[PDB]
C-alpha cells in the first residue's frame, strides 16, 4: 500500500512539473519571437514617421 | 563532488550497521555527515537481525546526520555482560555489535533488571536497543535461566513491550538465532526504565538527536575534489539549468526532474536565409537590425 | 579563604545564632549560597542548598539568608547535638569553588560531670612479647580542663607518655586517653604505677593505681 | 538510597601520582555532576575538580594541572588521579555530588550544579616515605568496661568496630597518638553491665585498611 | 478479544513497571472497533479488560 | 487478512494466478482439513490453496 502511495506521489508529482516546463518554453518562445519582430516593425515605423 | 555537502562514504557499511557497529564499521563512530552515500555492495559482516520499521529508523538517523554517541553506565545487577558471538568476528576473536551489550545469565540465574535512567539535558536522547530470538529452547535456557522472556522499554510518554519468539532461522553465518532491534526516545525531563526478565540485549547508551539539514542516497558513484551543489545517484550536476533529466533523485540546489529529454529556448528572433520581408540579411554581423 | 566567617561562635541551648559570611561582589554577589555542617569525625553534611532552601531531613531549625556580599546561617533553639563546624561556600568568578573557614558552633549549658577514670594494667599478650603500655581512660567529663600526670611507685614518672586532646563523644560529654610506654623490665621492678587525674572543674583528682602481679 | 565509600591507598611516596576511586552505588554515575573535595589540617577546605559524563571539566588553580578527573564505566567509578604529590597534598579526600542544575548549558548539557548534595565519609592519604607497618592487637580485659588497643600502627588511619559492627551503645573509638618511635597508636573502648562478664563473647574488629590487614580479637577476663 | 463479523482484534497485557505519573505506575493502551450497520460487536475476555 | 489492501494490489499489480504447488513432508499430521462452511458441492472441502 504504501510504496505504491510514495511512487503515485514522485510520479504524479514530476508530470505537473513537466506540462508546467513545456508550457513555459512555448509560451515562452512565442513571446520571444514576438518581441523581435515587433522592435523591427517600430524601427522600420520610426524611419517611416520621420521621413 | 565533496567540496560543497559533506560526503560521507559508507563503503562496504550500511548507515544501520554503522549505527549499531558492525566491526567493519568501526570507523565510523561519532562521525557526523551531511549526506551518506549507501553502496550496493555494502554487506553486513554481524548478526543477523532485523529490525520492523527499517525504513522509518533508517530515514531518521539520516535527518538527523550525526553518530555522535555519549557511553552511560548501567549497573546491570547480577549478569554477563559483553556476551560475545563467533557470528560478529573482530579480527582475531569473536565480539558484537560495539553499541550494544549481550546480556545473558551469571551463575545460572538472571535477575528481573528494573534499571532507569533520566534524561536531565534539553535535548532529546535516543536509545537503540534490542531482543534476541533464540532458535530454540535449549538455546533459550542456556542463555538466561528462566524459560520465557519479556522485556517492557518504558518512558513517562510511551511504552514499548516485545516478547521472544522462539523458532528455527535459516543459518546466516552458520547463526540461527535472530535479533529484533526497537529504538525509542527520552524527551527531556523525561526518564527511561527498563524491566526486562531475559533476552534482553541492552544498550550502552543514547545517540545525540539534532534536527538537521542532512540526508541519504543510494549509489555506486565515487567521489573526487570538487565543488557542485547538486548530488545525484548518475553522479554530481551542475544547478546551472533550471530542469534535469538525470534522476528522480536529488539532494541540493537541483532542477527539477523532467520526463523531457530537451527543451530549446528560444534566444534570437526567427532566422530567415536569403528588405526583410522577404528574408533577412546573412552579411550582417556587428548587429541584430540595420539598414542597407 | 575568600570567604571570611568567625573561627568560633558560643550560645546557650535553647536560643538563636546568627554565622556571618563575607565575601567580595565577584563571588556572592553573582552566585547563589551554600551552607554545610561537618559533625566530629563524620562526612560534612549539607544544611542550606540556595540561599534559603533546605534539604529533606534539615529541620526548619536551621535557615539561611543572603544580603549583597555577605550570607547568613540561622539556628534557632540550639541542641547539644549541634555542636560541629559550619562552612559557607559558593562559585566565584573563575567557576572554582572556595569554602568559608570555619565556624566551630559551642553549645553551652551542659551541667559539669564527673570524670569516670579507668587504667587498665598491660595485657598478657603485650607482655609476653617483651613490650608493655598502660593504658589510663577519662570519660564522659564535662569541661574540658582536665591535667592528666603519671606516678610510679608515687613518684613522678620521668618520660614515656603519650595523650590525646579531648573530645566529645556520642554521650556529648567529653573523653581523653593517656598511654604510658613501660619497660617490661620495668614493669615488676616497681610495686605500682598510678594515673591521677585532676579536673580542672571542683579539682576532684581521682586516681585509680594499678599493680605488677595482682 | 544512593551512597559513596571512597577506595583509596594510605600512603604514597612524593613526587609519584597518587590512584584514587569512589564507588557509588544505587545510581547511575553518569546520570549527575561529580566533583572531589579534600580536607586538610589547615589551608582550609579544598574542592579540586568536578565532572561530568559529557566531558566538562573543571580543575581548581591552585592545585597545579597534575589533577586529572576520570569517570569509569564498568566499575560504577567516578575516580581522580594527581601525579607529583608533595608534602602538602596530604589530606582526607572525598567524593560528593553536585545538585542536578534543571537548566541546559551551551550545546544541551547540564550545568554542575551550585551545591554539593552529598558527601562520602572519605579517605586519608598520606604523604610520606616511610614503610607502611601493620597493627598488633593486644586485648585489656575488665557496670564495667573493656577494649582493644592497635599499637604502633603506621598508615594514618584505621577502624574499630564491635562484633561485625553489632556493638553500638556504649563504645567509643579514641583518637590515636604517636610514639616518639614514629608510630601511631589507638585503643577504643565500650561500657557493658558486669552480669554478663562471661555470658555474651565480645570480639573487637580491627580492621587496617592501608595496611590489607583486618584482625578481629577477643576479651576474656 | 474485541471481535466483529469482518475483522478481529486480540491483545494480550504486557506486566511490568512503567515510570509512575500521577503516582500510577501501571498503564492503560486503548484501541477502538468501529461496526458496521448489519454487524455485530462482540467482546471476550478473560482478564484486564476495560470494556 | 492484516494489510488486506497491500495483498490485493501487489497480487493485483502482479496481474497473475499463476501457481505451481510444492510439497512439504509435513511428517504425521492429518492433511486436506476439512470444514462443513467451505462446501465443494456435495461432499465439504476447504480452500484450494491451503492444507
Ligand atoms: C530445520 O531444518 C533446516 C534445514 O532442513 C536446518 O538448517 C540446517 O541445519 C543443519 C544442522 O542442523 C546445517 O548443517 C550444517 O551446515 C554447516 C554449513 O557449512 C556445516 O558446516 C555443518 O557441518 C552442517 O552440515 C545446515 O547448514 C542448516 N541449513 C540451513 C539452510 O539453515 C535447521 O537447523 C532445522 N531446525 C531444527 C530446529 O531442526
Ligand atoms: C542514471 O541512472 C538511472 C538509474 O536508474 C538510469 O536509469 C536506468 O537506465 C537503465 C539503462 O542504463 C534502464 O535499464 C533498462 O531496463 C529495461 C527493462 O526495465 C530494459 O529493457 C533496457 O534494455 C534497459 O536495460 C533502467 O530502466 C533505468 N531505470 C529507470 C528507473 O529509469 C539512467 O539511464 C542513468 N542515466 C541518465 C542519463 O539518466
Ligand atoms: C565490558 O566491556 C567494556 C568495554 O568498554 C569494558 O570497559 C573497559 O574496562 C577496562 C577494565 O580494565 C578498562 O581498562 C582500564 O582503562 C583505564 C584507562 O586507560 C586504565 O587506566 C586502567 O588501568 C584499565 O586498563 C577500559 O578503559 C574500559 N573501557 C574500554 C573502552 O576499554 C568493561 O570492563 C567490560 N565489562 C566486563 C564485566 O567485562
Ligand atoms: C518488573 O520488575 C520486577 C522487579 O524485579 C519483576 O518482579 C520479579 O519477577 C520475578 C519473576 O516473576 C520474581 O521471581 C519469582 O518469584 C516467585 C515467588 O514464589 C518464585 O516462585 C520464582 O521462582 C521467581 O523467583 C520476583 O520475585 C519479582 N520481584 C519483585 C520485587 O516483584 C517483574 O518480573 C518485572 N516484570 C517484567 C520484566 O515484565
Ligand atoms: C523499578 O524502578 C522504578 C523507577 O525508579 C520504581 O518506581 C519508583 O518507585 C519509588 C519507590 O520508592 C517511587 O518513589 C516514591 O516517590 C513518591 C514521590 O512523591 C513518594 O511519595 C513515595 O513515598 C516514594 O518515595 C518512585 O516515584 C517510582 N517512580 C520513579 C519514576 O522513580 C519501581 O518501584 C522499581 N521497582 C519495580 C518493582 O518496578
Amino acid at each position: 500500500r504504501i510504496q505504491d502511495l510514495e511512487k503515485y506521489v514522485e510520479d504524479t508529482k514530476i508530470d505537473l512539473w513537466s506540462y508546467n516546463a513545456e508550457l513555459l518554453v512555448a509560451l515562452e518562445n512565442q513571446h520571444t519571437i514576438d518581441l523581435t519582430d515587433s522592435e523591427m516593425n517600430k524601427l522600420f515605423e520610426k524611419t517611416k514617421k520621420q521621413l | 563532488c565533496d567540496s560543497p555537502h559533506q560526503i560521507l562514504d559508507g563503503e562496504n557499511c550500511t548507515l544501520i550497521d554503522a549505527l549499531l557497529g558492525d566491526p567493519q564499521c568501526d570507523g565510523f563512530q561519532n562521525k557526523k555527515w551531511d549526506l551518506f552515500v549507501e553502496r550496493s555492495k555494502a554487506y553486513s559482516n554481524c548478526y543477523p537481525y532485523d529490525v520492523p520499521d527499517y525504513a522509518s529508523l533508517r530515514s531518521l538517523v539520516a535527518s538527523s546526520g550525526t553518530l555522535e554517541f555519549n557511553n552511560e553506565s548501567f549497573n546491570w545487577a547480577g549478569v554477563t555482560q559483553n556476551g560475545t558471538s563467533s557470528s560478529c568476528r573482530r579480527g582475531s576473536n569473536s565480539s558484537f555489535f560495539s553499541r550494544l551489550n549481550w546480556l545473558t545469565h551469571l551463575n545460572s540465574k538472571y535477575p528481573a533488571l528494573n534499571v532507569t535512567m533520566p534524561n536531565n539535558e534539553q535535548f532529546d536522547k535516543l536509545y537503540i536497543w534490542g531482543v534476541h530470538h533464540p532458535v530454540t529452547d535449549k538455546d533459550q535456557i542456556f542463555l538466561y535461566a528462566q524459560s520465557s522472556g519479556r522485556i517492557t522499554v518504558s518512558t513517562k510518554r510511551s511504552q514499548q513491550a516485545v516478547i521472544p519468539n522462539i523458532g528455527s532461522r535459516p543459518r546466516i553465518r552458520d547463526i540461527p538465532s535472530r535479533i529484533s532491534i526497537y529504538w525509542t526516545i527520552v524527551k527531556p525531563g523525561d526518564i527511561l526504565l527498563i524491566n526486562s526478565t531475559g533476552n534482553l540485549i541492552a544498550p550502552r547508551g543514547y545517540f545525540k538527536i539534532r534536527s538537521g539539514k542532512s540526508s541519504i542516497m543510494r549509489s555506486d558513484a565515487p567521489i573526487g575534489k570538487c565543488k557542485s551543489e547538486c548530488i545525484t545517484p548518475n553522479g554530481s550536476i551542475p544547478n546551472d539549468k533550471p530542469f534535469q533529466n538525470v534522476n528522480r533523485i536529488t539532494y541540493g540546489a537541483c532542477p527539477r526532474y523532467v520526463k523531457q529529454s530537451t527543451l530549446k529556448l528560444a534566444t534570437g528572433m526567427r532566422n530567415v536565409p536569403e528588405g526583410f520581408i522577404e528574408n533577412g540579411w546573412e552579411g550582417m554581423v556587428d548587429g541584430w537590425y540595420g539598414f542597407r | 579563604s575568600v570567604l571570611t566567617q568567625p573561627p568560633s561562635v558560643s550560645a546557650p541551648a535553647g536560643q538563636m545564632v546568627t554565622i556571618p559570611c563575607s565575601g567580595s561582589s565577584s563571588d556572592i554577589g553573582k552566585s547563589f549560597v551554600s551552607w554545610y555542617q561537618q559533625l566530629p569525625g563524620t562526612a560534612p553534611k549539607l544544611v542550606i542548598y540556595d540561599n534559603n532552601k533546605r534539604p529533606s531531613g534539615i529541620p526548619d531549625r536551621f535557615s539561611g539568608s543572603k544580603s549583597g556580599t555577605s550570607a547568613t546561617l540561622g539556628i534557632t533553639g540550639l541542641q547539644t547535638g549541634d555542636e560541629a563546624v559550619y562552612y559557607c561556600g559558593t562559585w566565584d568568578s573563575s567557576l572554582i569553588w572556595v569554602f568559608g573557614g570555619g565556624t566551630k558552633l559551642t553549645v553551652l549549658g551542659q551541667p559539669k560531670a564527673a570524670p569516670s577514670v579507668t587504667l587498665f594494667p598491660p595485657s598478657s599478650e603485650e607482655l609476653q612479647a617483651n613490650k608493655a603500655t598502660l593504658v589510663c581512660l577519662i570519660s564522659d567529663f564535662y569541661p574540658g580542663a582536665v591535667t592528666v600526670a603519671w606516678k610510679a611507685d608515687s613518684s613522678p614518672v620521668k618520660a614515656g607518655v603519650e595523650t590525646t586532646t579531648p573530645s566529645k563523644q556520642s554521650n556529648n560529654k567529653y573523653a581523653a586517653s593517656s598511654y604510658l610506654s613501660l619497660t617490661p623490665e620495668q614493669w615488676k621492678s616497681h610495686r605500682s604505677y598510678s594515673c591521677q587525674v585532676t579536673h580542672e572543674g571542683s579539682t576532684v583528682e581521682k586516681t585509680v593505681a594499678p599493680t605488677e602481679c595482682s | 538510597q544512593v551512597q559513596l565509600q571512597e577506595s583509596g591507598p594510605g600512603l604514597v611516596k612524593p613526587s609519584e601520582t597518587l590512584s584514587l576511586t569512589c564507588a557509588v552505588s544505587g545510581a547511575s554515575i553518569s546520570s549527575f555532576y561529580w566533583s572531589w573535595i579534600r580536607q586538610s589540617p589547615g589551608k582550609g577546605l579544598e574542592w579540586i575538580a568536578y565532572i561530568y559524563y559529557s566531558g566538562k571539566t573543571q580543575y581548581n588553580p591552585a592545585v597545579t594541572g597534575r589533577a586529572t578527573i576520570s569517570l569509569q564505566n564498568w566499575n560504577n567509578h567516578v575516580a581522580l588521579r594527581v601525579n607529583s604529590v608533595t608534602a602538602a597534598d596530604t589530606a582526607i579526600y572525598s567524593c560528593a555530588r553536585h545538585t542536578l542544575a534543571y537548566h541546559y548549558d551551551d550545546e544541551g548539557y547540564m550545568q554542575p550544579g551550585d551545591a554539593f548534595d552529598l558527601w562520602g565519609q572519605g579517605t586519608m592519604v598520606t604523604v610520606s616515605s616511610a614503610s607502611t607497618k601493620g597493627p598488633s592487637v593486644f586485648p585489656l580485659a575488665p557496670t564495667a568496661a573493656l577494649g582493644c588497643l592497635v599499637k604502633d600502627y603506621f598508615p594514618e588511619p584505621v577502624t574499630v568496630s564491635w562484633n561485625s559492627g553489632a556493638l553500638t551503645s556504649g563504645v567509643h573509638t579514641f583518637p590515636a597518638v604517636l610514639q616518639s618511635s614514629g608510630l601511631y597508636s589507638l585503643s577504643s573502648v565500650v561500657t557493658v553491665p558486669s552480669s554478663s562478664l562471661g555470658t555474651q563473647t565480645y570480639i573487637c574488629n580491627v580492621n587496617h585498611k592501608p595496611s590489607n590487614t583486618k584482625v578481629d580479637k577477643k576479651v576474656e577476663p
